[PDB]
């Protein structure tokens, strides 16, 4: 969770981004997991590359990213990461597959390579 | 696990 402009990258941060933070089962996802106030142990043991819209807002902003890969990437690991610690059923695990489908959604619209 | 998060509110 570290920070430090193409027109796709100007897509994911206008478009994409936008529409998944309004989005109503965005709230979990809006900041790093905190471990000891959720009362969740295993976490970084079993997620090695953490990673939230902040931090993707916040690379997006600061230039982080030097091609659109990277940052879609990020938006995978954080449902990734989703999926791999919690169990299917979960509340959390539902709202992360409506985010991606909205995800997925947008993308399809994002301006083609070259 | 992290509990439920309101869904069927």
């Amino acid at each position: 969770y570290i920070n430090t402009l193409t027109n796709q990258l100007q897509f994911l941060q206008r478009v994409v981004l936008k529409a998944l933070w309004k989005h109503g089962f965005s709230w979990p996802f809006q900041q790093p997991v905190d471990a000891v106030k959720l009362k969740l142990p295993d976490y970084y043991t079993i997620i090695k590359t953490p990673m939230d819209l902040n931090t993707i807002k916040k690379r997006l902003e600061n230039k982080y990213y030097e091609k659109a890969s990277e940052c879609i990437e990020d938006f995978n690991t954080m449902f990734s990461n989703c999926y791999l610690y919690n169990k299917t059923g979960d509340d959390i695990v539902v709202m992360a597959q409506a985010l991606e489908k909205l995800f997925m959604q947008k993308l399809s619209q994002m301006p083609q390579e070259e | 696990g992290k509990g439920g998060k309101g869904l069927g509110k």
